[PDB]
């Protein structure tokens, strides 16, 4: 009658609002909405900071382009937001930090384009390395920030055993970690199938084996976007359309304040 | 025939409802001063002159 | 008089 | 109690209510408040719109005419021993533009008259204090042909006799319109040419004008006989609408006025240059 | 949005309260107040610029002491159209006051004058 | 559930019905539906005629074509209906006449066409003239009947000061009358934006400073249709689509019967 | 009842209560009364502080401006046929110093205008009584370019038309500040230079100044056309704060003022010489 | 709307509470005169702004 | 000689603070003016006498009596909230009311350390970061 | 009236 649809949503957090008119409902991972540490689950004893609206708001990462030969993209959280406004500052000034997230992936095209993206949110997304040496990807390479990384179609082993790259080599049909991509659907996910929807919204609780941890040392969630069905349009052979990822911290609390961490990335 | 009304006080002295008094001295109402105690209204006749006015949270086109 |  | 509404505190949203999207095609303005698109705190609002009521927007005397009248020896040439002004707010632009935010209005009118005089000649003696007669001549009453003919007897027209140096004169006038409101805009004619008319002049009239004489004229003269030195005076008339009601808002005039109608002629370029992406 | 029904797109429209560098990129604009508009059947999108001010009333002339901030707009993805569809189109913009808006101290406008 | 939408409407007046399946709701100007003169607002004392269904019905004017270089169209009411059936006869046989109107503007195109028409209903729409002489447009030129008039992009002053045309010269961005077109939205209006709707419906009460007036001397309302965004299609440079205006008198009453007025138009 | 406290009778003391010793390091003033250190008698005190309330300390019209305006034939050179004064209390020193005993204030303002005129030339005839227009031009309104251009129509700005020889004109103005109190001192800038600014001029502003135009200007003109002899007038403006509240007391100005800020330049030696042991 | 208050009498004639009357004639309170019936306060916020205020007979530093 | 001319970078020394002088030294390089404050001590840097500064909240650290001063400051301004980048609400002035002396040595020096804590901090109007030009 |  007045017209509410699970295809049209507005998300408002802090000073930022997102609208979509072609959603496919939204996922709350494992059925758990984010929340703060309860006193009976608390572990550091100092009073936490809770910046609230200053950090729990939508940050848009740089857009990536989906073309016919794209194999996929991945980001880790909190890493993709390490340089985002006051979320990054609080993350680096405190030994411990905890946060849930709303992830909104945006990709519009037209009624004559086709393709389907799988958007998966993976707890502890360990990725495989590029060489004979095990567990050797370096901190700077494992953590690309908002730039994220990419998937490949095959294992290209780094051979310069002299000046090893120490990078991940995520093969796409193996989900970058030795399992088959088809089973990634056991993880919280949505599909952006261009004939049906133009966005995916997934709410992520904080998941870890601890109530709070070091955000600088450990990524809690990985976001993997892979073309389940490749992009195609009319009869053109080089169609490209943007994919934009907007993520908002939720229920952020931090403990253990001191001087700022300055990681060496370069 | 004195009308007594309250003033809306802006700056206050370090001293409450302060009143002022008015008497009309002329028979013709055109001679009167303006009372400036003016009511307002709803802009809807200009901002929403729709036959079915819909609520802002619902879709405008259903 | 008439207060208002 | 006249304050504007308080801001309500509101938090996050994830829902199917989407106040930020709308369709302006319907003809309606989206009634959003900041709490529909951002998180707000509670604010007890104390501001009011007291100074933008229709009465407060018009509650100022605005100059609408400067009438010049002389007192000198009646010669045989054209002189200004009396002057006539057709009553209007369209000889000046500032009050005209404020009234024309609306199509129709109904109000009483306060007129205040400021009178100033000066000598023009270095010296032919002086002048004793002058008294001015401002006579209202309604459409149809006889108009003066000389500064002291019989019309100045004013038995029925109202006159003000003002003494130089006294406080500015002031009178009020009721709503005197022939219709139920004054028309600031009249899309029509006072005559229609008919097929059976003898010639085209018979049905011709000015576009958007109504009556010919409108509200009549003010005839001003110095009552004193002349001194040997000439004295020139100016009467400045200030109009203030009071007890004001207005109907049907209009875009305000954006290019210079060109006459009593809506015609335009020059400076049809009101907007300045600014780059699309320059703050 | 006045494009055809076959055109899609997402746009970010933002408001930066004053005092920092005026946004030149989406990356800076998205740190302030913003709405991400998805084009679709509801043709229009409203961004509310909340009253965020130090003084209780700002001046209507330009003054840095009472400056109000910056509005910018950037593409969030891009306009996409199929074949046989116009690739360019107009967007129109509208402004109005919210219900908490007031003005004070009546003055003459610079927008009308009269020559001698 | 059963399916009523503010996009699908039926209007029935007298013996005429209009349907639209792509409306954008409808406007009732100033929130006032038309009505007859009440006894306490009455002024002529003779018994009025109220032709009812014979005059309060939909009359369709001649279609105009919207092309890429069209600047706009305007009509005045009651003038555009002066020759319409028994509405025109009653208008000319009586000194006084009063009427409200339903205006329905029709323009369909396709999902691949684009453009937006602004439809504005203006009380007392005074238009500007073509020359140095003020208020000089003649009666026959100010009143085009159902043909209406057009807007221009610039002021072209009539210079044949010998045989002056005595026409209006309505410049479009100045709304033909010295104000900026962008502020015309304070008047009752709708937009026909081709991606959204194919019609505009506006109900107009009688508005005047009098309860009844001469319909022959005075037009109460003007209808102005301007391309807010110009017509465009595929990649063709000479697309044209029709615009049809259908208007119905409402609550018509007339006073002061005598012999018929025959204006000189030519 | 507003009298100061009575003196209590007190006698000798020999005790451990020692009101005469204290430690001013704490930041406090020792609240002693004479009966804490000497034997006093009872005195029923009738004195009051009625005349040093904030309202009584400021309840005087103080001269803040002298505006000069002429009435003579409009020549082509620079003349003073109209004058403009930017509203301020800092062109004179006496009221400035009393207000600056405090950091912030909130008050309504009464302005009284005293107008005096004189002839300048031995004789070119005389002059008829002059009327003066004092128009307030708020920040943003158009300012006059000549003594009779359109801005003087004053449709929305308030004007006073004063007649020479009448009682001094007088009006009141409400608290018109943009903040919740007027700032007599502002430790800051209206702009900040940013690292990304194109040049240094962009973020440069005067220390301790706030808005540019502050409260606007008063534009004064003689409404009369000129006489053959020139007449010079001066308008003296007296400000009186009324319904006064003030916050955060400050040391009073001790060396001459040097501009609208707190800058100093000369006579930085306010105290005179006196021997340490000379009465 | 007349307010009647007592005058504080200084010199007395060889003739009690003498009163005076006030009526406000304007709607805007800025037009009003000053009533000068002003209350006072305690200087403590300036003379003793201490977190623990001690009594004058006791030692200031304990 | 130029009034109200101290520049933003010079008016705002950060944690370094500024100093007072015993006399007015006018900047004369009218070519490349320094645009600095010249705070003369007995005039409290602002044209009033230092002895009356006691009407402001204060304490004295008199070395025979105490070794610290603690002052709690509410937010004071003519507005409930303002720009912290453009406007300083409070100034802290520390002046030797009686000069340092020790034994009979002529060059005694002792440290003065200032520790300050924000209290009831609240911020409004989030956007990208302000980066003032100080150098 | 109101005595005070
Ligand atoms: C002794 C002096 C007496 C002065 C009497 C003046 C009488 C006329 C007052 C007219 C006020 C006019 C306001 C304007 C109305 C116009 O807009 C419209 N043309 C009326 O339809
Ligand atoms: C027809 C004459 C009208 C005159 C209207 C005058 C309006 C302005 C009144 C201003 C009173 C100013 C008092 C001083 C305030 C300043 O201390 C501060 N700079 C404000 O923050
Ligand atoms: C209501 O009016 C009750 C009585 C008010 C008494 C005071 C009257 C002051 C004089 C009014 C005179 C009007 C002109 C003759
Ligand atoms: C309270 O005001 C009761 C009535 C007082 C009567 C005397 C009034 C004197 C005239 C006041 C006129 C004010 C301006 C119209």
């Amino acid at each position: 009658a007045c017209g509410y649809s699970d295809r049209v949503l507005q998300l408002t957090l802090g000073n930022s609002t997102i609208t979509t008119q072609e959603a496919a409902n939204s996922v709350v991972a494992y059925g758990r909405w984010p929340e703060f540490i309860r006193d009976d689950e608390a572990n550091p004893v100092d009073q936490p900071t809770e910046p609230d609206v200053a950090t729990c708001r939508f940050y848009t990462l740089d857009t990536v382009m989906w073309g016919k030969e794209s194999k996929g993209w991945w980001w880790k959280l909190p890493d993709a937001l390490r340089d985002m406004g006051l979320f990054g500052q609080n993350m680096y000034y405190h030994y411990l930090g905890r946060s849930g997230y709303t992830v909104h992936v945006q990709c519009n095209a037209s009624k004559f384009h086709q393709g389907a993206l799988g958007v998966f949110a993976i707890p502890e997304y360990c990725l495989a390395g590029d060489s004979d040496k095990q567990r050797y990807t370096s901190y700077a390479n494992a953590n690309p920030g908002e730039r994220g990384g990419k998937f490949y179609s095959q294992f290209n082993k780094d051979n310069a055993v002299t000046s090893p790259k120490r990078e991940f080599c995520p093969v796409d049909y193996l989900l970058g970690c030795g399992v088959l991509l088809g089973n990634a659907f056991v993880y919280p996910h949505q599909i952006i199938n261009l004939r049906t929807n133009n966005s995916a919204t997934i709410v992520l609780p904080y998941v870890n084996a601890l109530a709070i941890d070091s955000m600088v040392k450990h990524n809690n969630w990985g976001i993997a976007i892979l073309p389940l069905s490749p992009l195609d349009f009319a009869q053109d052979s080089s169609v490209e359309i943007p994919i934009t990822v907007t993520i908002a911290p939720m229920c952020s609390e931090f403990n253990g304040l001191r001087n700022v961490t300055a990681p060496k990335f370069q | 025939g004195a009308q007594v009304s309250s003033q809306k006080v802006g700056a206050h002295e370090n001293s409450s409802t302060i009143n002022y008094t008015t008497i009309n001295y002329y028979k013709d109402s055109a001679s009167n001063a303006a009372s400036k105690q003016d009511y307002s209204q709803d802009p809807s006749k200009f901002t929403e002159p729709l036959k079915d006015v819909l609520i802002k949270t619902a879709p405008a086109l259903n | 008089i008439s207060e208002v | 109690q006249d304050s504007l509404p308080d801001t309500k505190a509101s938090g996050p949203a994830h829902s199917k209510e989407v106040p930020a999207l709308t369709a302006v095609e319907t003809g309606a303005t989206n009634p959003l408040a900041p709490s529909d698109t951002v998180q707000t705190r509670h604010v007890v609002q104390r501001r009011s719109r007291s100074e933008s009521t229709i009465e407060s927007f018009f509650a100022r005397g605005a100059c609408v005419a400067i009438i010049e009248v002389d007192n000198e020896q009646p010669t045989t040439r054209a002189q200004k021993l009396f002057a006539m002004w057709r009553i209007t707010y369209k000889d000046t632009v500032q009050l005209r533009r404020k009234l024309e935010f609306f199509t129709y209005s109904r109000f009483d009118m306060e007129f205040t008259f400021v009178v100033t005089a000066n000598f023009t000649n270095a010296n032919n003696g002086h002048a004793l204090n002058q008294v001015y007669q401002i006579m209202y001549i309604p459409p149809g009453a006889p108009t003066p042909k000389s500064w002291d003919d019989y019309t100045w007897q004013t038995s029925s027209n109202p006159s003000i006799f003002y003494t130089y140096g006294a406080a500015p004169a002031r009178i009020s006038v009721p709503y005197v319109g022939l219709a139920n409101a004054y028309s600031h805009f009249y899309d029509g004619f006072a005559k229609v040419p008919l097929k059976t008319d003898a010639n085209d002049q018979i049905g011709d009239s000015l576009y958007s004008a109504m009556t010919v004489d409108d509200f009549g004229v003010l005839a001003v003269r110095v009552v004193n006989d002349h001194n040997p030195t000439k004295v020139t005076s100016k009467v400045r008339i200030y109009m203030k609408p009071k007890h004001v009601r207005v109907w049907c808002p209009r875009p305000p005039r954006a290019v210079p006025y060109y006459g009593p109608g809506v015609d335009y002629r020059n400076n049809l370029d009101p907007l300045s240059e600014k780059g699309l992406t320059t703050y | 949005f006045c494009g055809s029904m076959m055109a899609t797109g997402k746009i970010l429209v933002a408001y930066a309260p004053p005092g920092a560098q005026p946004p030149t990129s989406r990356k800076e604009a998205m740190l302030g107040t913003h709405v991400i508009w998805d084009l679709g059947l509801q043709s229009s999108c409203t961004m509310v610029v909340p009253w965020i001010s130090n003084v209780t009333y700002r001046q209507t002339t330009q003054d840095s002491f009472t400056e109000g901030g910056y509005i910018s707009m950037f593409y969030q993805t891009r306009i996409v159209v199929p074949l046989s569809t116009p690739k360019s189109m107009s967007m129109l913009g509208f402004v109005s006051a919210c219900n908490d808006f007031s003005v004070r101290l009546l003055r003459d406008t610079t927008h009308i004058s009269q020559s001698a």
